[PDB]
């Protein structure tokens, strides 16, 4: 909780929106990456007949 | 009628905006009025709104030969939040048709079309959207703005100025604050519209000009104090959601005591059924209820509680008629007691021991003592003549029209 702090009416608080809306992109990049390369390295690999 | 939102204490949804745009139209028209009367109940009396001088700054004025470009208009139109839609049914709506820009305002009834040419207004003209053909020329129009509420991009900063001086933010979406920083509509919003104000909301009395009168009926605070507590009983129920966040009923209402420190401000008469003590200023004028009169059809006499009522009667007997295809029923009986009145309008013309009549859906007969004036309806007569109200003028369920739309 450094992101609800009562802050003037002005663009910083809405780039402190931005950066706490990057912050969860983030958690969502590492949720999807994470599993990603979960299932690259536990698949199957191709091969010759 | 100054109609109210109708919807719960805390609500979580929009009421029909039509009505909203008709007490718009009461909005736009309270301090300038010169006779007639407005009604209000109480907990629509303390819904406290925005300023005329807002509602005048932005309801604004075309006329029929007025030099106007169409995209100018409907920048003023994007000023005024209306919403654009393709087939156009309600308030604040709009179509773009080639030079014609079709909007349905919200102080009006009706629909316009425009219709510009070289940086002019050329036409002003109206219809019904679901005959969609033009009714009739106008040559102005009053246009009041899409909602009683700012959201243009400064209303929506000072909104979330005020904002995160009161409420919690989080990173949901679904977070009031969320969506109209986007610049969208909650469902629930119309509680939150405090937001758009430094100074708290003025009450409608902030709009009474001297000449108004204040006419009460019942201790009519005692019915604030419920809804107080009831809605503040919502402020509670209602005011665990983190996902909607509750303004204090004192920043949206007035109190009971504070509200009768305003009514010190204007002569009000009371009303009471109950007689009063001779003190000053009671006046007690001289009316009867009439006794019961009702049809007593299983015996051969409905009516001679009616007749020994007429004839220890001696003054004109009045008759509200809800139609006129309830007046030949009217006439089914009154062949019954030899006796039928003649229709009138004018309650004064009445004299002595006449009968007459009035189209009127009025609920109940009375004894008048100073002009001896006898009243009768229908539910006197045929029991109680109630209507069932499915749901209000506006908004209904539609099992024809939707389906088949």
């Amino acid at each position: 909780r450094w992101l609800e702090l009562g802050l003037t009416d002005e663009e910083k608080q809405n780039q402190l929106e931005q950066l706490a809306e990057q912050y969860d992109e983030l958690k969502h990049e590492f949720e999807k990456k994470l599993e990603a390369k979960r299932r690259k390295i536990t698949q199957g690999d191709d091969l010759a007949p | 009628n100054l109609a109210d939102w109708e919807t719960l204490p805390y609500d979580s949804f929009s009421p029909h905006q039509d009505i909203i745009s008709s007490r718009l139209s009461t909005l736009y028209q309270l301090p300038t009025m010169q006779r007639g009367v407005l009604i209000v109940p109480v907990n629509t009396l303390m819904q406290r709104v925005c300023p005329h001088s807002f509602l005048h700054g932005h309801a604004l004025v075309m006329k029929k030969g007025q030099r106007l470009s169409r995209d100018a208009l409907r920048t003023q139109l994007d000023s005024a939040g209306y919403r654009h839609v393709d087939q156009v049914m309600e308030h604040g709506e709009y179509a773009t048709r080639g030079a014609l820009l079709d909007l349905f305002p919200m102080g009006s009834e009706l629909p316009y079309r425009l219709d510009f040419f070289d940086d002019e207004i050329d036409s002003l003209r109206v219809f019904d959207v679901d005959s969609q053909r033009t009714l009739e020329e106008v040559e102005a129009i009053n246009l009041l703005p899409a909602h009683e509420f700012p959201t243009d991009k400064a209303a929506i900063e000072l909104f979330r100025s005020q904002w995160r001086d009161t409420f919690e933010v989080k990173r949901d979406p679904e977070h009031i604050y969320q969506q109209v920083s986007k610049g969208t509509l909650p469902a629930g919003i119309e509680y939150w519209q405090p937001l758009f104000f430094s100074e708290p909301l003025p009450p409608l009395f902030s709009y009474f000009p001297a000449n108004t009168l204040l006419v009460n009926t019942g201790d009519l605070e005692t019915s604030a104090e419920r809804f107080q507590a009831d809605t503040l009983a919502r402020f509670e129920n209602r005011g665990v959601d983190p996902m909607r966040p509750l303004l204090p009923p004192q920043s949206l209402w007035l109190r009971v005591d504070e509200l009768f420190s305003e009514l010190k401000n204007w002569p009000r008469v009371q009303l009471k059924t109950e007689h009063l003590p001779t003190k000053a200023a009671n006046a007690n004028l001289g009316f009867q209820k009439l006794p019961d009169l009702a049809v007593q059809a299983q015996q051969k006499a409905p009516l001679d509680a009616l007749r020994k009522f007429l004839e220890t009667f001696d003054g004109p007997v009045v008759f509200s008629v809800e139609s006129e295809g309830r007046r030949e029923a009217l006439g089914e009986l009154l062949a019954r007691i030899k006796i039928a009145p003649q229709r009138i309008m004018r309650l004064d013309e009445a004299s002595d021991r006449g009968r007459y009549l009035m189209i009127g859906a009025a609920e109940h007969g009375f004894v008048d003592t100073v002009r001896n004036l006898a009243l009768i309806c229908e539910s006197d007569l045929l029991g109680e003549r109630v209507a069932r109200r499915r749901q209000d003028s506006r908004r209904t369920i539609n099992p024809d029209t939707l389906i088949r739309n």
